[PDB]
């Protein structure tokens, strides 16, 4: 469940909680991928 | 050594079942238990069926060697060449075996004690003889014992 | 005192000398074939952990509680604080491992004695030793309890001085 | 749900507009790991084996072998709930303020959700990356006023049992003096087995233009980074600048195993469910953030602090 | 057997989550050769050729030709077995001990056999690492106690017929010194016609310290590897850092023709079919491992000792 | 025969510690392939 | 007979029996012990009461 998914559509607030949290780990996930040091 | 590795010319008769294990080579003892403790320790000189003491002291683990008295610390029942290893039974644990006797005058029903070369030897006291020494070859004398101990 | 011994703010800080703790592994060489006894013993007399303890039948049960060479029924390997129960090495076992004394200057061979406390001494004391104790290694200082790697096997013929 | 809550709806629209946290780039991707809580505390157990003796021979038999014994140990870490409030204007009422390519009362410095949001969240996460880095929340430059946090709850500036080193406010401007200070910390680091890792120095601006400097044709900066490849098994030793600090060096490994970073899932901004309404057209809305989750080993951190008086 | 052996089945699934050991960092991949023996000794045969005289001109007729000679060189390794035992709970036993987030009993220090299996490896591997580098086995910090090994049975750092230097006490601190014995011990290195290979360099961390002082905007590591690039054709130079050795420097070609690493395929930790059981929740389980197996020519390992007393 | 085959079922004991050396083996074989000196 | 060994089924079936009485005088009494005289008294845990005491 992830903002980032177009099909995803969250039922409930709880639900939109947890698509913002993986949204936001994904996000973190894909920085250090392009982070060049 | 324990089996001293000669290539003969002949096969050896062997097929009498009788006075066949009173032998230098026959490790282990006559009866052992499942429960018996065993345990391995670095060892100098040659203390095979002998009784060993523990020697501590670049810096090593301490090691064995053939001894008793106050310093007994158990029996060598059997030898590794190639590890320089010997399999120790603790004082602690009783053991029934053939062992080395200082000489001839050993007889049944003698209490003995293990001397300064971890030999057995007529009167504390540690193992009582269970048969006359009987000589291997040469000045080595086998002695059948039954450890119990130290008095 | 206890073994386990409390929430940290951070961790602790080669393999090499890891096996100094105070509630490390006893034994450390161990066996199969090894007896191990239960008992019950005092909670508020004496701390029996990695101690010589005695027998001592009480009116309700047999407990054990730290004792001299002299009366000494075995070692006391580990402890269950829940059940305050200890487990007994008996003394016709052999043991080699990490033992609780009191002197914290202690060379390696050297001959040892249990105290009226169940704590390993240097047996030039004085009282007749009456079990072969010797030191594998010197005498080391957790920060405090001073601890020694000894073997024990068996007792001693006659009683040395 | 997007067809009722149209706030809802305009945050998960907007949600990607919002830039990176910076304190990513003070942690390798492995270090960072997300927990499941809001508020409270947790127990971590760190579990260790250690020898009891040498090997045993395996020759002819034995029963006697050499053991191998465990250890464990616990860190209690804390974890704080803060919230927010903002004020913005209600869905129905942005047809009658939507002027030339632009929505919102100059005057009145009213402004639409979405807007709201976004910049909000942009100045929670700097003070979220604040704290990371100094342990402190404060929202003066003098660093005063700070609010009372629980213990367990430390940045990477006052982790406590770390190497804290001064530089007297005499030598205050002496390079040399500071790196003496430097190499003196350096020595007293403990890496133990894990110290074959990537390295992470941050300063602060001052610090920075003494860098520079030439050392007393090489540069204080050059000879910095040879003396911590000295001790990392000469591998990557990374330089960064904040304005976040005040005359501090930080130096650190890049190791999981040594420093590792235990966030809540729920660490960085979230929107709450509830909303002000009234006869106005004026609302209101609430953020959520939590705090901690850093957790390091002892002696692994060099706080190096330059005293001005 | 999966279906039997539930032990054997735990240790399939975690034993990917093992860390290689770092010794193959001082090999290169064709220095490595697995043998299958657990214990005991093998010989190995190395043959050469050699020419007898000049080439035999063909021209008209002739019979009598220049003839190639052969050669042939018995070596003997040691392998010897050692074995380690650790206790863990009991499979059945588990899930009485399962608790949030962990499993095991924080107050008895027992673990499930997953994790403590993977917790004993580690050590295991630590003692191998240290003992092929070095040549001894200890758990001291003193390096006492020493567990006596068998002949044939050598390390990088206790290899016999190597160039062996030493440094006086008086010396201990003063790098031209020292940098002069390594002078001397590369002079006396013969590698003969395989000199063309790359070299690496293993120091401790308070020589690592002392490399990266200014050449006395040079360095002493930048002569150093200058030094050893003179001998060796110019090729790659390694340097390592290791908190095993202690005023110690090793200097050995990266040449499987020179130096040769034949370690048993059993060398890392192994489980062992027997398991104690009783009545009680707590079972035994040992690990096997092999040591021994390095190989090298004559007059190919400087070994520099910087004594301290 | 190794463990990384998800179509490996070991039979008995000896052809899981084969497997474990084999294991062993492929894992020094990769990590020399991803060094980069 | 002459040694007091019987088939594991039986010896079972006993062994269980002389059990679920012992449990019972505990949940009853609230002491463990095997003596008529009632001394000798295992020690149990704290908050571990039968309804007599």
């Amino acid at each position: 469940a992830s903002l980032l998914d177009s099909n995803f559509v969250p039922i409930n607030f709880t639900e939109f909680v947890q698509a913002i949290s993986n949204t936001y780990k994904q996000r973190r996930i894909q920085f250090y991928e392009n982070l060049k040091r | 050594m324990k089996n001293p590795q000669h290539d003969a010319s002949l096969l050896s008769n062997s097929n009498e079942f009788r006075d066949k294990n009173v032998e230098f080579f026959a490790s282990g003892g006559t009866r052992t238990s499942k429960f018996d403790k065993l345990e391995n320790h670095p060892f100098l000189g040659y203390p095979y069926k002998r009784g060993v003491k523990r020697v501590i002291q670049s810096h090593y683990e301490p090691h064995v060697e053939a001894g008793g008295g106050e310093d007994l610390y158990g029996i060598c029942i059997d030898i590794d060449e190639f590890s320089k290893t010997a399999t120790i039974v603790p004082i602690t644990n009783n053991f029934e075996g053939y062992l080395v006797a200082k000489d001839s005058t050993v007889k049944v029903k003698d209490k003995l004690i293990f001397n300064k070369d971890g030999a057995l030897e007529k009167v504390t006291i540690n193992a009582t003889a269970l048969t006359d020494a009987k000589q291997i070859s040469n000045e080595v004398y086998l002695v059948k014992v039954a450890v119990f101990g130290n008095k | 005192y206890s073994k386990s011994m409390i929430e940290n703010k951070v961790f602790s800080s080669c393999f090499k000398s890891k096996n100094e703790r105070v509630d490390a592994y006893s034994f450390a060489c161990s066996s199969y074939t090894d007896k191990i006894e239960e008992y019950l013993y005092d909670p508020a007399n004496s701390f029996p952990y990695k101690r010589g303890v005695k027998l001592v039948p009480k009116e309700n049960s047999i407990y054990v509680e730290v004792g001299a060479d002299t009366d000494m029924y075995g070692i006391c390997v580990d402890v269950c604080e829940f059940s305050c129960t200890a487990y007994v090495l008996p003394i016709t076992n052999n043991f080699e491992g990490y033992l609780v004394t009191r002197n914290p200057s202690i060379k390696i061979g050297e001959i040892l004695d249990i105290n009226n406390n169940g704590v390993i001494i240097k047996a030039g004391g004085g009282p007749p030793t009456a079990i072969n104790i010797y030191a594998l290694s010197d005498s080391f200082t957790i920060n405090s309890i001073n601890l020694i790697k000894v073997a024990i096997f068996g007792n001693r013929g006659l009683e040395k001085t | 749900l997007f067809d009722e809550n149209y706030y809802a709806k305009a945050v998960a629209n907007i949600i990607g507009e919002v830039k990176d946290p910076i304190m990513y780039k003070w942690f390798s991707p492995d270090q960072i790991e997300d927990v499941d809580l809001q508020m409270g505390y947790q127990k971590t157990v760190k579990w260790d084996a250690f020898l009891n003796a040498n090997p045993t021979t395996i020759a002819n038999e034995v029963n006697t072998i050499s053991t191998i014994g465990f250890s464990s140990e616990v860190v209690r870490l804390n974890y704080l709930k803060l919230q927010y409030k903002f004020r913005h204007l209600k869905q129905t009422s942005e047809k009658f303020y939507t002027s030339d390519s632009y929505i919102g009362d100059i005057n009145n410095n009213l402004l639409p959700f979405a807007q709201a949001y976004k910049l909000a969240s942009s100045e929670i996460i700097k003070l979220i990356n604040h704290f990371v880095l100094t342990g402190t929340v404060s929202i003066q430059k003098d660093g005063k006023n700070q609010k009372r946090l629980l213990p367990n709850m430390y940045g990477l500036l006052n982790m406590p049992e770390q190497i804290k080193e001064e530089v007297a406010s005499g030598d205050k401007d002496k390079m040399d003096k500071i790196f003496e200070k430097i190499e003196a910390g350096l020595s007293k680091l403990e890496l133990g087995d894990e110290f074959s890792t990537p390295m992470m120095v941050i300063v602060d601006p001052a610090t920075s233009l003494k860098l520079v400097k030439p050392y007393a044709c090489e540069k204080w900066e050059d000879v910095l980074i040879q003396t911590i490849k000295a001790i990392n098994n000469r591998e990557d030793v990374y330089i960064e600048t904040s304005n976040l600090l005040k005359h501090k060096i930080l130096i650190y490994p890049l190791n999981s195993e040594l420093i590792k970073f235990k966030p809540s899932k729920y660490m960085l901004p979230t929107p709450n469910e509830q909303v002000d309404k009234d006869s106005t057209d004026v609302a209101h809305s609430y953020i959520d953030f939590v705090l901690g989750g850093l957790l390091a080993t002892r002696k692994t951190i060099l706080q190096v602090n330059i005293k001005q008086s």
